[PDB]
């Protein structure tokens, strides 16, 4: 025999294999989850270890096979999936000292605590914390937790992630990669004949090239927002800068759902609601998730099996078991397809039940795939598929068919616009974050940015191109992208971004197939089979075939397209542009504490000349202790106030090479209370004379802007 | 059917025999049925009619994706129905000739309330077939018959209240063509 027919045999007996093992894991995952105890738990680990065992067997096997000889697309793509090393490139010291690493960040970030600076007995878990952030409309109140959770445990995660970043280069280069930022992008690579290849750097040039295409779009929600948010928090919000980064809905500014309350156009007209049609109805779970199921008939799609029906858990049990009712679609294998959700008679949970069985149906359509190429063609391929079949199941016109909705409900054009504008904040308003995150980070792990300029070019970025600036100054102690779940927990992120332009591109292909007139954001793509059968062409290849082919299959395309997005919210679009008019835009020179802060220039080298030292890091601590004390004096002669400021009350910004700075001074206890720039200036140059002999400088070398 | 003023497109007649009788009074130029023929028809009926002209008659078809069938008047083909474009003098038959032939070219929601109402061409408002189009959009084709202007826009509403109680208003175009026959009533009917 041959390398490839030798081959042939190995992954056909692995297959089989394969499948066996995997089965039994997912059953004894199963059982856990839908009843939690120490006995399941047990099983379950004790079936990974098998499984896990099994898999590095083959894995070392597969190494036996040259990729060169191998002439056949399916066997070589197999192969390439077995014969990855990962952190065994690395030595023992080494990759258990990462694993290490990556426990002690997660364990971090989950038992984080803030505690309310006027109140040391009030302390909350992040979970208390972000319940907050997403409701609470004072300033106050906000910034405390924001700049808490950064201090707080940014400021732990800093020294980590400094050595997470060194190892994981580490690995990726005994993987033949430049750096952990290439490994990542080799998700997306893919190889073949005609246009169908996709290197790994065509990724950089693509996400670029379509966030310009929507920034146009993003500027005009900006500038909306911006205008409410000025009435929300009055001579808080410059009508040209960016938006302070703790008024933005949640603990990140990742989405902009939570400030639909100030934001939403038309105040007097509601969004569709059919949860009490529903309960009025008599509707249950089961029956949602039967219509579901009608739903994908019409289309000629599968329905579900027999067992389905039986095994899955659609409710929460009663009978005393704890579950994790997360919902989740599950794929065990022979055959076998479950759903875990506990749903509630409501518009919400109809809509989801619609969300996970486009999840089934598509784990069923690439079943007949061999083991390890029973996936979808990329990472945002399974989530793309589920949103398109959420937004076609939500329109007023399958609501009227399935009689949750009155047959003579009217239109309504200011309804269309609230819809729309809710649909922006969560859509569209994560796209720069997504983006500005991903292009840090690749950043970091190439070494365009250096440690010493971390946190410089995070903000930076932020402002040009986000349009967010930060409440505070934050020097290289901070670590502010590992507050973030995603990064402290290694986890992709650019996901996120390609989904949502699959996912239009989808859309509107079958709406197109199915003949739909009028805005996309009202097409029906029900009782089409012409649609379906679009859609189940690119379903059942799995991933079997190049990405850039699946997407030709559907979309008629090999490239990602901005377009389809920019056409569903066209009406939203022109709607805020006449209503905008020419406000739209941002500088990037403004900020929160900027208005109040002091220019401080000084010449070392004409002072004393020979005698000259270097303005290291301990100077710059004296002079912030020595504006800690002038402002002490300045309180306690002019206001008959004692007020125990010290150096950290002292903020430091936009500091230089040479020696020219910028700084402002906050209450004790309070961060929001920013002492006034004149009270600050008197202080000044009331003890400007000690100032002066603490630095062996006159007032020449040491210049106060203003003063 | 031939007495007044021709009705326009934007708002046709509705009325509910000797089908060889009935076709002596006017001149056809094209001629075609669905799901029938002709002879069917000779050996409750509903007529459907309005002013037209016969150089456009192509727009009177089937799949058609004119102005005429997206926001004026488009049938449903639910029953046998049969398509008759012709012309006659009504003059001489008790009614009166139409000077030129009117129908909207356009028409789509506003949102807000003077002086904020702003106007979308992204949300267009369709005839649906078998259907007159709305008040506020037969007023525009209305206005703009009598305006004496080729193209007349305007931004009009016609007691269409929404849930709060505010009034509905929509924008749109009506465009005015000279007749194609001299001396001539030039009608298309749908027969069903
Ligand atoms: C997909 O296509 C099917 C088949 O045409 C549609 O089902 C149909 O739904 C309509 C109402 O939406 C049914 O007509 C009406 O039914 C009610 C009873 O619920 C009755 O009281 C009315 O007098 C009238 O007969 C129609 O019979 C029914 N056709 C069937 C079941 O074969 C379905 O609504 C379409 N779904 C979508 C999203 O378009
Ligand atoms: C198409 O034919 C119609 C007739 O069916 C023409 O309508 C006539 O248009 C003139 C303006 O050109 C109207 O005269 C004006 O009337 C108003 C209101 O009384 C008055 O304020 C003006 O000073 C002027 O006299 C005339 O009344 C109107 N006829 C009718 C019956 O309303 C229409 O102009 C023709 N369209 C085109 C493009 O030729
Ligand atoms: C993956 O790494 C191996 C070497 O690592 C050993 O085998 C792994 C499967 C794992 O068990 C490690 O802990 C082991 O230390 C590579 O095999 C070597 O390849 C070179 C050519 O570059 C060859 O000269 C050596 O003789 C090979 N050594 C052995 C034992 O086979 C393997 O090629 C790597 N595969 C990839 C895709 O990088
Ligand atoms: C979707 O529509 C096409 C084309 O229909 C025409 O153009 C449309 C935009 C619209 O204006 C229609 O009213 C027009 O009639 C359909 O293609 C036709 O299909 C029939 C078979 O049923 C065939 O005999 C015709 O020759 C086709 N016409 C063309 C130009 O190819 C298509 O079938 C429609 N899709 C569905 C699911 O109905
Ligand atoms: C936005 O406004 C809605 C009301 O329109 C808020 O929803 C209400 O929240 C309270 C408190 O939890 C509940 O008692 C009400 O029953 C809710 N009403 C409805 C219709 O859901 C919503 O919480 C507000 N959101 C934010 C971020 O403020
Ligand atoms: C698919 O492969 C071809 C090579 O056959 C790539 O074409 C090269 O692209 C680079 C970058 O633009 C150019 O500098 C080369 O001159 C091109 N070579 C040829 C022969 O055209 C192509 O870019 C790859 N496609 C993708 C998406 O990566
Ligand atoms: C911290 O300082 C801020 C000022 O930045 C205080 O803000 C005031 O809050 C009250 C509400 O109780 C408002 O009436 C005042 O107008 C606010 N002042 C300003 C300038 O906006 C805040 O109360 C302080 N927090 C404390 C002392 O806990
Ligand atoms: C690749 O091998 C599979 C069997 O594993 C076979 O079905 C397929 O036709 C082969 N394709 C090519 C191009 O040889
Ligand atoms: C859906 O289920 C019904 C009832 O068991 C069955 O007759 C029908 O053929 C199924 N649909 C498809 C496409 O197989
Ligand atoms: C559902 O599954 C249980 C457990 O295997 C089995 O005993 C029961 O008979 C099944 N019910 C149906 C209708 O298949
Ligand atoms: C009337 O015609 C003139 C052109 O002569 C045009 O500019 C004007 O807008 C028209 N009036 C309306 C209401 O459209
Ligand atoms: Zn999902």
């Amino acid at each position: 025999l041959t390398t490839e027919e030798k081959a042939r045999e190995f992954l056909d007996k692995f297959n089989s294999e394969a499948e066996n093992w995997s089965h039994e894991s997912a059953l004894a995952s199963w059982d856990y989850n839908t009843n939690i105890n120490d006995k399941n738990a047990q099983k379950m680990n004790e079936a990974d270890s098998k499984w896990s065992a099994f898999y590095k067997e083959h894995s070392k096997l597969a190494q036996g096979f040259p990729l060169q000889e191998i002439q056949n697309s399916t066997i070589k793509l197999q192969l390439q999936i077995l014969q990855q090393n990962g952190s065994s490139v690395l030595t023992a010291e080494k990759s258990k000292r990462l694993s290490t690493i990556l426990t002690t960040m997660s364990t971090i970030y989950s038992t984080g605590k803030v505690c309310n600076p006027n109140n040391p007995q009030q302390c909350f878990t992040l979970s208390g914390l972000e319940d907050i952030m997403e409701k609470s409309k004072d300033y106050h109140q906000r910034l405390w937790i924001w700049e808490g959770w950064r201090s707080e445990v940014g400021k732990q995660l800093r020294p980590l992630y400094e050595e997470y970043v060194a190892l994981k280069n580490e690995m990726a280069r005994g993987n033949n990669y430049k750096d952990y930022g290439d490994y990542w992008r080799g998700d997306y690579e893919t190889e073949g004949g005609d246009g169908y290849n996709y290197s790994r750097n065509h990724l950089i040039e693509d996400v670029d090239r379509i966030f310009l295409e929507i920034k146009p779009l993003y500027e005009q929600l900006h500038a909306y927002v911006r205008a409410k948010l000025m009435n929300a928090y009055p001579s808080r919000i410059s009508p040209t800068g960016c938006l302070p980064a703790h008024l933005l809905g949640d603990m990140w500014g990742r989405f902009w759902t939570n400030l639909y309350n100030l934001t939403v156009p038309f105040e007097k007209k509601q969004n569709i609601d059919v949860t009490d049609t529903m309960k009025k109805q008599s509707w249950d779970a089961e029956k949602i998730f039967k219509e579901a199921e009608k739903f994908y008939l019409s289309v000629g799609l599968h329905n579900m099996t027999p067992e389905f029906w039986n095994n899955s858990m659609l409710t929460e049990p009663s009978d005393g078991r704890q579950v994790v009712c997360h919902p989740t679609a599950w794929d065990l294998g022979k055959n076998d397809f479950r759903i875990k959700m506990c749903t509630k008679v409501t518009m919400d949970d109809f809509l989801t039940a619609h969300h996970e069985m486009g999840h089934i149906q598509y784990d069923m359509a690439y079943a007949k795939q061999p083991y390890l190429l029973r996936n979808g063609a990329n990472e945002g391929f399974h989530e793309a598929v589920g949103e398109i079949m959420s937004l076609s199941a939500a329109t007023p016109k399958h609501l009227k068919d399935l009689g949750l909705l009155a047959q003579n409900y009217p239109e309504d054009y200011e309804t269309e616009i609230n819809f729309l504008l809710k649909q922006a904040l969560n859509i569209v308003g994560t796209l720069p974050f997504t983006y500005m995150l991903e292009k840090w980070r690749w950043m970091v792990f190439e070494g365009k940015i250096p440690k010493e300029q971390w946190m410089e070019k995070w903000w930076e970025m932020k402002r040009e191109i986000v349009g967010v600036v930060e409440p505070l100054p934050h020097d290289e102690t901070y670590c502010d992208p590992a507050s973030l779940f995603h990064v402290a927990n290694d986890y992709s992120f650019i996901r996120y971004f390609t989904r949502t332009i699959l996912e239009f591109q989808f859309q509107e292909a079958l709406c197109q197939i199915a003949n739909h007139t009028g805005p996309l954001h009202k097409c029906d793509i029900s009782n089409s089979t012409e649609a379906g059968k679009q859609l189940k062409n690119m379903l059942e290849l799995g991933k079997s075939k190049p990405w850039t082919f699946a997407l030709e299959q559907i979309a008629r395309t090999k490239e990602m397209d901005a377009k389809p997005l920019l056409n569903y919210f066209k009406p939203l679009f022109s709607w805020l542009k006449e209503l905008n008019g020419n406000s739209v835009g941002w500088s990037a020179d403004w900020s929160p504490y900027s208005e109040q802060s002091i220019k401080v220039r000084i010449s070392l080298k004409s002072a004393l000349g020979e005698k000259a030292y270097e303005w290291n890091d301990n100077e710059m601590y004296l002079f912030r202790s020595s504006v800690a004390y002038a402002m002490r004096v300045y309180f306690l002669k002019v206001k008959n106030e004692t007020i125990p400021f010290r150096a950290e009350d002292v903020w430091v910004s936009d500091e230089k090479i040479r020696v020219s700075f910028k700084f402002f001074v906050t209450s004790p206890t309070n961060v929001s209370d920013i002492i006034p720039r004149s009270e600050v200036e008197d202080a000044i140059r009331m003890s400007r004379g000690r100032i002066n002999d603490a630095f062996r400088l006159d007032d020449k070398t040491l210049e106060f802007l203003g003063i | 059917l031939f007495r007044g003023p021709v009705p326009q497109p934007y708002e046709f007649g509705r009325l509910v025999y000797n089908f060889t009788k009935l076709l002596s009074y006017f001149q056809v130029d094209a001629f075609e049925c669905k799901k029938v023929t002709p002879e069917s028809i000779a050996t409750s009926l509903t007529v459907d009619w309005f002013a037209y002209r016969v150089a456009d008659k192509s727009d009177l078809l089937p799949g058609s994706s004119s102005d005429l069938q997206r926001f004026n008047y488009k049938p449903t083909y639910a029953h046998p129905t049969c398509l008759i474009s012709a012309y006659t003098d009504l003059s001489a038959l008790g009614g009166s000739n139409p000077t030129n032939y009117t129908l909207l070219t356009n028409c789509y929601g506003c949102v807000g309330q003077p002086p904020k109402r702003t106007c979308l061409e992204e949300f267009p408002s369709f005839v649906e077939a078998g259907y007159r189009p709305k008040p506020s959009c037969a007023r525009i084709g209305m206005q703009g018959h009598a305006s004496g202007n080729e193209t007349y826009t305007a931004v009009v509403t016609n007691n269409e209240l929404d849930s709060v109680g505010d009034p509905i208003w929509r924008m749109g175009v009506a465009q005015t063509k000279e007749p194609s026959v001299t001396d001539k009533a030039e009608l298309a009917f749908f027969v069903s």
